[PDB]
RNA sequence: AGGAGUGGAGCCUGCGGCUUAAUUUGACUCAACACGGGAAACCUCACCCGGCCCGGACACGGACAGGAUUGACAGAUUGAUAGCUCUUUCUCGAUUCCGUGGGUGGUGGUGCAUGGCCGUUCUUAGUUGGUGGAGCGAUUUGUCUGGUUAAUUCCGAUAACGAACGAGACUCUGGCAUGCUAACUAGUUACGCGACCGGUCGGCGUAACUUCUUAGAGGGACAAGUGGCGUUCAGCCACCCGAGAUUGAGCAAUAACAGGUCUGUGAUGCCCUUAGAUGUCCGGGGCUGCACGGCGCUACACUGACUGGCUCAGCGUGUGCCUACCCUACGCCGGCAGGCGCGGGUAACCCGUUGAACCCCAUUCGUGAUGGGGAUCGGGGAUUGCAAUUAUUCCCCAUGAACGAGGAAUUCCCAGUAAGUGCGGGUCAUAAGCUUGCGUUGAUUAAGUCCCUGCCCUUUGUACACACCGCCCGU
């Protein structure tokens, strides 16, 4: 199966800016409208997230077939310094008050 | 006019509307004397006609009740002819009458007009029905 | 009064350990 | 569009028990207790009923405003749609769902089971309750496993009035050596929010409510002014 | 005491027999077996078999810059979209076989490591402290002689007194209401319709309604009772101002089982390592190699017939939020499976007044092989789903294997029960002779018993305590 890397950028970015991921996605079927224009497979975002939880950056908490996640210090500066996508963008974790 | 008394047996949808006229009662468009079961004529017409045939011109009854089964309209036609008469001569004319009237409709019926809630029964699981199981064990 | 010995010994009062926790809870 | 009235108290029901789990595993920590749920005009607030309110609200309210998001993006609501708050219970020993959280942190914590129970026990007896029993149920001491009760005060076991009168809960503890089972019943009194005292009639059990009798004076004369 | 029943005179699956597996993974029964809601043509526990796979896409022993990741395809590429015979071979394509932690898919163990949830002992009425009494003690009393209740239910007796759980009370449910200052779905006091001996005002809509319907919300009435039996108590058996005089279920204790489930589980202890990995591809196919002494079926007959009779007695589902896949009225193709079309329905509003029996029963019963099969394959023409080969195909057609309830032996049954029939719901892209509920149905009952099979209490015996499937003796 396809292993490409900017879709995972993108993926990445978009977590960043979000804190958790929004699209249904389906290892037998490409496509799904919630996984569309975020083509990659379900498989390889939650190998990628154990691999993580192996290494460890984030939190997490699980319910009735769902993931919920949590972006913390460590995360938003790991992701701010492999990528070096620079602090120009704000995450989305810490809005308001 | 206003007597509240009804009739009622088992389930069926009836209506006593009482209006100054001849006591008809119609079943599937079949007067009180032609019946719709056509075999259990007798046990309904003897009361009434028997006594008199203007006994019922006093107050017309739209009755029409729409019972299927002939233990369900025959004996609720008789219910209705009592029930009618018996509140007709009770509102309406004084309470002595009340009192002989009520006597005859009374050794007509002593004490049947009203039953207990029952029906058919409910079915258990583990057998094919309300009190009964599967293989038998001898 | 300690309580893990008894808690032990009432899980099986007839067990392998059934005397040494008995010769624990006696003093 | 628009689905069927069976179906939109089946779809809310699903939403609570969803809303229930979620919060139970996430909120272990801090002492899960319960939810209410009320609804007005495309407005619905939850709140998380606690023992630990400092403590479930967070730094600067984070966790209390992130919880919003994760209904928001889970429910389907649209954005802004849901508020959520947090208050805390008046009492905690006659909720089971506490106390049994309660018993399954003290577990945690490796605090042995007997005290532990003991300690509970003593809490519910000292919470206003007429009859607390647990049961930690599988293994304490060895390979095999132990059912291991204490009961005290009253207890129903049937009828209807187990229902209204008994709250039961049931958890899991983890350990070394596999899962202990952790089941609270608590008896209630009569009347309501723990026997405030009586109030506009809404019987439910039993009672001899004697009041004060009559007395009379022992002078032979009466009351002068 | 009977009725219906049964590897016999059809249909659906669970053993009587097994090695191209063909079926039994839970059984010491009645607590395995139409049970895992397990109807596997979806990829079913794959099952048996010429099955393109990698489902290593956990970061660190070799690691290229092509692990080698299609084919409707002319006997040489010998299956409907498997280049799995032959250095042929390609329009996204750089994508590795692994040492610190239940990892490839987490349906694979150990349910004797466990939780939880069930089943069973438990359908029976049993169980336990505190203080006090007895005993050196295990233990006992309380928890009982008796009367006698469905009941450790209650009178009572009383070295016991007070209590606790269970039982009952409690909840839901059933041929009961002349108030719902109640309703366009249900008729209707005085309007405006109206032949006809106060009506189509339910065809604007009676603001009083209400009687059925909403069993939808607020109620009472086994003792302001009688007779008899009983210690005149607890209670029981029949009835003279009189709707109501044991509805059926739910919940269901202490202590237990090496009962079942790790193949329900993001509920979890203790694990494996290396190639068509249990997950994609299996045209065909798994119990179907099967003879009514495991559920649901035949009345040798006026109690039974095809509408001259129905103003009917009557559970509960139904469409697009993920997701196309729902219930269907009405016309046409039609004298019909099936197809087309606009239409209604998020539901007392549409299917629908749900086609839940035809009571006079307008083909119409004399010694009843022959209406109580028609021991079923031919025919207008045969499916919203790849696969219908033992299976959703579909609307229906002369007596012919049974003959009067067919016994070796059996996880049935007493007031609308048994037993006919059917209609729903779960399963359901297709589907129920499975299961779970719902309909027209009774009593003069047997108002019984402990002889079977069991259970409970008391006394008693025991050499039993792994508790009679025990212990044990002798050749």
């Amino acid at each position: 199966m396809l292993m490409p890397k900017k879709n995972r950028i993108a993926i990445y970015e978009l977590l960043f800016k979000e804190g958790v991921m929004v699209a249904k996605k389906d290892v037998h079927m490409p496509k799904h409208p919630e996984l569309a224009d975020k083509n990659v497979p379900n498989l390889h975002v939650m190998k990628a997230m154990q691999s993580l939880k192996s290494r460890g950056y984030v939190k997490e908490q699980f319910a009735w077939r769902h993931f919920y996640w949590y972006l913390t210090n460590e995360g938003i500066q790991y992701l701010r310094d492999y990528l070096h996508l620079p602090p120009e963008i704000v995450p989305a974790t810490l809005r308001r008050s | 006019q206003s007597v509240q008394v009804f009739g009622r047996k088992k389930t069926a949808t009836a209506v006593a509307h009482c209006k100054r006229g001849n006591g008809l009662i119609k079943v599937n468009g079949r007067p009180l004397e032609m019946i719709e079961p056509r075999t259990l004529q007798y046990k309904l017409l003897e009361p009434v006609l028997l006594l008199g045939k203007e006994r019922f011109a006093g107050v017309d009854i739209r009755v029409r009740v729409k019972g299927g089964g002939h233990v369900a309209q025959i004996y609720a036609i008789r219910q209705s002819i009592s029930k009618a008469l018996v509140a007709y001569y009770q509102k309406y004319v004084d309470e002595a009458s009340k009192k002989e009237i009520k006597d005859i409709l009374i050794q007509y019926d002593r004490t049947l007009l009203v039953a207990d809630p029952r029906r058919c029964e409910s079915k258990k699981f583990g057998g094919p029905g309300a009190r009964a199981r599967y293989q038998k064990s001898y | 009064f300690p309580y893990e010995v008894s808690d032990a010994l009432q899980d099986d009062p007839k067990g392998k350990y059934s005397k040494k926790l008995l010769n624990k809870l006696v003093g | 569009v628009q689905i069927s009235k069976k179906r939109k108290f089946v779809a809310d029901g699903i939403f609570k028990a969803e809303l229930n789990e979620f919060l139970t595993r996430e909120l272990a920590e801090d002492g899960y207790s319960g939810v209410e749920v009320r609804v007005t005009p495309t407005r619905t607030e939850i709140i998380i009923l606690a023992t630990r309110t400092q403590n479930v609200l967070g730094e600067k309210g984070r966790r209390i405003r992130e919880l919003t998001a994760v209904v928001q993006k889970r429910f389907g609501f649209p954005e802004g749609s849901v508020e959520l708050y947090a208050e805390k219970v008046a009492t905690r020993g006659l909720c089971a769902i506490a106390q049994a959280e309660s018993l399954r942190y003290k577990l945690l914590g490796g605090l042995a089971v007997r005290r532990a129970c003991y300690g509970v026990l003593r809490f519910i007896m000292e919470s206003g309750a007429k009859g607390c029993e647990v049961v930690v149920s599988g293994k304490l001491r060895g390979q095999r496993a132990k059912s291991m009760k204490f009961v005290d005060g009253l207890m129903i076991h049937s009828g209807d009035p187990v229902n209204y009168y008994v709250d039961t809960a049931v958890r899991h503890v983890l350990l070394r050596q596999g899962v202990l089972g952790i089941k609270v019943k608590i008896m209630l009194p009569w009347d309501p929010t723990g026997k405030i005292g009586p109030k506009k009639p809404l019987p439910d059990h039993v009672s001899i409510v004697e009041p004060k009798d009559e007395i009379l004076p022992t002078t032979p004369i009466s009351e002068q002014k």
